[PDB]
């Protein structure tokens, strides 16, 4: 089992960006996948997430709008869509796998890849 | 038709 | 939000011994407690779910328990692998949230 | 003193009876007791019968094409008029001046309700529907046979409808009132409220004033208080049923401020005339089509059992507070709506 | 408990006129307004009713379409409107309560009011 | 309609004394009669409701009594203070209908 | 370890339970024991009762003005808290620690379900209705009362849910597939199918791959290939009856072509995202109004009889095979479908 | 002669009977006896059994999605047919031959139906609904298991459907007519009629003849004339219930003046082309799905009892007179209606 | 009882005629017409029938949409428009009563009338 | 169509002879076959239906009988008045078919 | 599939 | 209202 990221890299300020994580030895009908991110250094943020077998979709308040969640169940993958990024949202951003019959914590951790605005 | 009729004191 | 407190925000100690770290929650979340450990760049790992029962493979010299509303995860015998940071969370309500963090270290 | 009267369209069998509408008093209920009349040579040696029938109906005898009653039977009981029996069930007052009058070519008949049965009731007919609608209907059916089970020719039977219904009680109960807090969560900040009745018991159509008090010591704003009469029918026909509707309500905007009390009284009447279309409300007993008054609260006795084996219909108050961003806080009581013993 | 009558007086045929009339210590929710009349002298006649309860009206024959019955049941008050009066129907008119439940003869009678045409 | 017979017109008497009153329904009305009493130039008041129950309040000197379509008013024993006139009606078909109306009189 | 705990708005009576998703075991069952407080002296002279009852329930309790309540009970019981009860049904270890806790105001009660009971189950309700729709739901209540007939209320009686629920057994049974040939009327020429499954048993969400094999020695064409996933909701409330529901399915445009064979697998996932809508498919045990998975599939003991009342609810793959010009096929193969014992 | 034959799709069992519709004649009704043809040496440790069931059915085997299956149940019986049983229930002549055809393979298998129990039926499934409708049905059931209790297979099992039916009695009965007398409420002056029929029993789609005849001695006018033929149908499941519904009538604008007197004769028939549509209508037994006349009148055994378990149809014709202003009167009869006894 | 056919005679290549068949002594709720024809000396074949108890058609497959059958039920008769004669179709024709209740071979059969077609 | 054959197509013997008419199904059809007669210039008349039973009003000496998917009509004694031709449907499937038909003197 | 056999007299 | 309390060890 295995969880990879991309699409990290280097943005402008009020600029947009897209990010991607595949998923290979879970299912994304029996799981979910949380997006978590962490200011260098600093204590880790829940942000975003996608619970595909109910169908819904919850985020902060900090970024709610402005991000955005997806997911293929055919690929087994999901993505998001990050408008007019900002200095406030610059971090390292990790994707992870959560049981879904029943929640019990984050078990999976992608490598993490980071969000650059300058 | 319900009637009535008049029975004695 | 249920917000986190956690303390001590760094903490000390040698091989062998035996080390506490509290979590309290601003509300009375029951049991969905959940801690992790990060070391410095890597992705992390998740140690304690439910804040009782130990994750698989972890060795079992970790150790965790609730009380009431404060939350305890102690080091049985620390190692030389264990100098790294760790993390609180609760995860019964939605948005789920975060430790403020604490480092641990030789002297 | 008078009486009824209703005969088979071929007149050679006809039914006496002393009064259309009985009371019962939850330790007795007055018998249905009458004289039946035939032509001793039509007859021509065939049984005359009587028939006490409780039968939870649905759809009219209109002879409309409608898919007609789920008719299930709650009671039935029999009496063998001619041939006489034996002396029981010895005649009553009402009895023997009847037969003063009819002579020996007419026969007396009997029956007790069993205590434990509903009172005539009807639900309303929704417009959507044709002709009657269901509810729990008394009749007595006289009819002259070979056996029971003989097919019953009109002109062989006969028939007639009566009611059963209750009465206020003599005293009144204690005065229905009611209380609640809603302290906020963790706080002392609360929100409390209150709420009486002048009386347990009214009469159909006269005014209830509802008192209420508000206290609140919290941040929290009530937008607007509601005041409404629910009606509850409690169905058992096959297995344990409820239908409960408003029959009527108020609404005002008098709002209560944060960190303040408060208290008014709201007037309010249950009548028919506004809610002529509603479906499930249920109606006092009808002899054939005819208005009436909302059905009247039909009581248990002292000893409860399970006090339902038709309808069984009753009314309480409800008032709800409405509050701002969320947190309404409501309270519900109990009365009873009767006509009195009349005089 | 009262009954209580107003506007009666003078009209010329042709004209129309509205009579009231306000109820006392009793409640129009189990109870009737019922109005009947009588020329000078004459014997009384019946005219119109209001149910409130059922909500239905009625009238009589001589005069439907051409009088309205109406209550208000907050001000505990009825009101009639007399449209298009002639000769025929100059009369004192009275306003009595009858029970609802059920019907027992008009008991509360008001004072009589007068329509001159 | 239902029409309505009273009769005799005119009557006179004396006091104490015992006076009689019809009322001929022209159809079969059950009984749903009631009886009222008028003085002149002023409002009536209720006597007899149902055919045969007197009304609170009335001396009972005052009483009716069905037979069959014809409906008889009495009075038991006449008063200085009964000299008025009486008005008969029927109740069981809207419209009702008030009789002809009848006077009684000393001499 | 942790305790679950109601009580009055009194506060005088006052019921812990040990769990709320209890589990079956199809030999045996876990009980419902627990420990009831009552304030010694607020009791006055009345008695003291728990009772369990498993209903066939309509509608919610928001106080709503719905059809409410078909409450046909399957099964109801009772225990008398106090005054104290003989030695039968002595306390567990878990009894007799909340004994300890709590002191002598406290008394054990007890139950055993009966192994002839179903799960947990609700139909989901239709969006054109309001409020809840049916489901057979466990309650549990516990009042301070003078007869086991006498009224309730509020202050009187405490009110608490609870579940059975049934999870996978630890070891798999054959796997499913079936087998069709379906010849012409008169010619040796036929249409030869086959299909399977990885395994009887899944976990909710977990992907079937459906083998498929096709051998079309005949000269008409196979025009669409299907599969479903069939949901079989067998209601035993009075009378039989099942309502069964497409949970999931995919089309397969790779038509066989005359004189020709073909296989493959497909990959289909049961999941309720999709089917938010569709009135009738049966939910898993709620408590009061949470998001749950589609129903675990009821298993029967292996001592068969009925074994049945109100809900049984089981799945089956079909594939179907269209035909041109007529002369369609399909096959039909059952699977079971709940969650791992958690541990 | 001929014999049906069914059989599982294994081939190792197979099902023979004499006849698909049996006929009754309220003193006696046909068994239905045949033999069954096993593989002795595949049933193994299994037992064969054959069994009768009248259900009162609901939906269709189509594999549809519907809420299939109203599953009731009048009346089953079970027969083991092998391992060989004692004598009874001795062999008749058609299961001689048939045991000298097949050889012992075969084993004989025997039932009677019990006398109150209805005739094939079916509601007419209506157009907004998909599939097969309600009607009870006959089933004889044959299929191997260990036990009676175990699950059934396909392989398994062989079911077969069979009718139960009603010819025309030996002789007909007295002739059908009614008649009636509208006098108003006090005049001597008065409106009266009458109507009377061919026969009581009539073939189907043979014209029915009424004669009509009205005495108007009053002031009133007959302004219309209908004939109406009505179809009830006495359906009972666990309460009473009934639905009625016209299936052929005419119209006539020959007006009766005041003071007049008037005769005709109409004629009418009962046919299934102008009724395709309506729900509710009562259809003679089908086998799969074939089209059949109008319902075939049950009629009453002469030990009558209850006799319903099922759904009892019959036919009445009733003639309305519509009078002018008031005075509306109707007269209505009974017939009925099925085919004679082939030959 | 009796049924008789009436009605033909001579027809155009292309043109269409009318046939009747007037039934005696049965009726058409509890009975059926069927029609059927024969060229000279061949052996006669089936072409239309209606069943006006269910209300439904047929007609033979060398003949459908361009025939039509009717029959009214009060003036106890069955027509059938012949549209668009041809050669092919030249024949003599019957119609014959059948037993709805049922079917039983058709047992009553008209006197034949034929169905020329030239110019 | 369910096609249908019959044979021989001409035959002839004397006056009492017993005679075999056979009539032959294209497929496996039930017990619903009939037989008519008909007369040169005249209008038919049935003779057998359900392939057993003959019909009302006919001199028993016509008879048939049904052997599996073959149908025999046999005359059990000619007589002077059966020169005729004869012939064979099917009637349990629509459209019904009649055969190519046979002849007698 | 519901089919008929033989039976000979 | 459902809560929680403290069973000791």
């Amino acid at each position: 089992v295995q969880l990879v990221e991309s699409g990290g890299g280097l943005v402008q300020p009020g600029g947009s960006l897209r990010l991607s994580c595949a998923a290979s030895g879970f299912n994304v009908y029996s799981s979910s996948i949380h997006w978590v991110r962490q200011a260098p250094g600093k204590g880790l943020e829940w942000v975003a997430s996608i619970s595909s077998y109910y169908g819904y979709t919850y985020y902060a308040d900090s970024v709610k709008g402005r991000f955005t969640i997806s997911a293929d169940t055919s690929k087994n993958t999901a993505y998001l869509q990050m408008n007019s990024l900002r200095a406030e949202d610059t971090a390292v951003y990790y994707c992870a796998r959560s049981r879904q019959f029943w929640y019990s914590g984050l078990d999976y951790w992608g490598q993490g890849t980071l969000v650059t605005v300058s | 038709t319900t009637a009535s009729s008049s029975l004695a004191k | 939000d249920i917000q986190m407190t956690q303390s001590p925000s760094s903490l000390s100690a040698s091989v062998g011994d035996r080390v506490t770290i509290t979590c309290r929650a601003s509300q009375s979340v029951s049991s969905a407690v959940a801690w992790y450990q990060q070391k410095p760049g890597k992705a992390p790992k998740l140690l304690i779910y439910s804040a009782s029962s130990l994750y698989s493979g972890v060795p079992s010299r970790f150790s965790g328990s609730r009380s009431g509303t404060d939350f305890t995860l102690t080091i049985s015998s620390l190692q030389p692998e264990d100098f790294a940071t760790y993390y609180c969370q609760q995860y019964k309500y939605v948005p789920v949230t975060f430790g403020q963090g604490t480092k641990v270290e030789i002297k | 003193t008078r009486v009824f009267k209703k005969s088979s369209p071929n007149g050679k069998l006809t039914v006496y009876l002393g009064k259309r509408d009985f009371v019962d008093h939850l330790d007795k209920v007055d018998p249905v007791d009458g004289v039946v009349l035939v032509d001793p040579d039509y007859l021509k040696d065939r049984k005359v019968f009587v028939t006490l029938t409780v039968a939870f109906r649905y759809g009219r005898e209109d002879c409309d094409v409608l898919g007609l009653s789920f008719r299930k039977d709650l009671f039935i009981a029999n009496y063998q008029a001619f041939p006489p029996t034996p002396n029981p069930p010895p005649p009553t007052r009402l009895q023997e001046r009847l037969l003063r009058k009819l002579g020996q070519h007419a026969h007396p008949f009997f029956f007790t309700i069993p205590q434990n049965l509903p009172s005539s009731v009807t639900l309303q007919p929704g417009p959507e529907d044709t002709g009657k609608a269901l509810g729990v209907d008394f009749e007595i059916r006289a009819f002259v046979a070979k056996s029971l089970e003989e097919k019953s020719h009109k002109r062989n039977s006969v028939r007639l409808v009566i009611r059963k219904v209750q009465f206020a009680p003599e005293k009144p109960g204690p005065q229905p009132s009611a209380e609640t807090t809603r302290h906020f969560l963790m706080s002392d900040r609360s929100l409390h409220l209150e709420a009486s009745l002048d009386k347990e018991l009214y009469y159909h159509g006269e005014p209830l004033n509802v008192n209420v008090h508000v206290t609140n010591n919290s941040t929290k704003t009530v937008k607007k208080i509601k005041v409404s009469v629910r009606q509850y029918a409690d169905i058992v026909l096959f297995s344990t049923a409820q239908y409960k509707v408003p029959v009527a309500q108020v609404e005002q905007d008098d709002q209560v401020s944060p960190s303040s009390t408060f208290s008014k009284v709201y007037t309010i009447t249950p009548f028919l005339a506004n809610n002529r279309e509603k479906r499930g409300l249920a109606l006092d007993g009808k002899l054939k089509h005819e208005d009436t008054n909302l059905a009247s609260s039909t009581i248990v006795k002292e000893g409860a059992n399970k006090e339902v084996l038709g309808i069984l219909v009753s009314y309480r108050v409800k008032v709800k507070l409405v509050v701002s961003r969320g947190g309404d806080v409501s309270v519900e009581l109990p009365f009873v709506l009767m006509h009195p013993k009349p005089h």
